[PDB]
């Protein structure tokens, strides 16, 4: 009925990170994840999808992420590694069904990562 | 003769019927669905046909 | 929800982007196609993508 977001802590640059999307559901499943990208004011891009048989990711995460799937409790999980300072943007997550089209979209997370 | 040369140009005549436009943009029935999409297509192929 | 300059592309025998790609319409389509403006109720100042 609904998905919620929540993770994005303060770390380290290359660090790990786990957040969950862990959706209000019965067969989520079905319903593929996409992560979306918003730089810190600028113009927005997606992540990866897991979309069942195999995935899909991004120019800036290219490989360097873990993406997971979690079907026996129908939610979605994202590993994060070699994280960088310039990743620092607002992580999103969505789902929509196959029957009777519908959007189950997030609220975010915060991607900020210090640099020294 | 006569009777033979009225039938004749009867047939001649269908067939020579075949290269009239009738008012579409074409008389060739490929030319019209490939120049054209499908949905406005319609009304040159319906020119045609009447 | 479309782009505001699609609103009279999503006619059924028209063609573009967000007709043939997202929402075809049959060429026998018998129906009202109904918009309003909502702008106010659905953009967000910091960008509703």
């Amino acid at each position: 009925v609904q998905l919620q977001e929540s993770g994005g802590g303060l770390v380290q640059a290359g660090g790990s990170l786990r957040l969950s999307c862990v959706a209000s559901g019965r067969t989520f499943s079905s319903l593929n994840i996409v992560w979306f990208r918003q730089a810190p004011g600028k113009e927005r891009k997606f992540v990866a999808a897991i979309n069942d048989r195999n995935t899909a990711y991004a120019e800036s995460v290219k490989g360097r992420f873990t993406i997971s799937r979690d079907n026996a409790k129908n939610t979605v999980h994202l590993q994060m590694n070699s994280l960088k300072p310039e990743d620092t943007a607002v992580y999103y997550c969505h789902s929509a069904d196959v029957n009777g089209g519908m959007d189950y979209w997030g609220k975010g997370t915060q991607v900020t990562v210090s640099s020294h | 003769q006569d009777v033979v040369n009225q039938n004749a140009q009867a047939l001649n005549t269908l067939v020579k019927q075949l290269s009239s436009n009738f008012g579409a943009i074409s008389s060739v029935l490929n030319d019209i669905l490939s120049r054209l999409d499908p949905p406005e297509a319609e009304v040159q192929i319906d020119r045609l046909i009447t | 929800v479309i782009r505001g300059d699609e609103v009279r592309q999503i006619a059924p025998g028209q063609t573009g982007k967000i007709a043939d790609y997202n929402y075809k319409l049959p060429d026998d389509f018998t129906g009202c196609v109904i918009a309003w403006n909502s702008n106010n109720l659905d953009s967000k100042v910091g960008g509703n993508y």
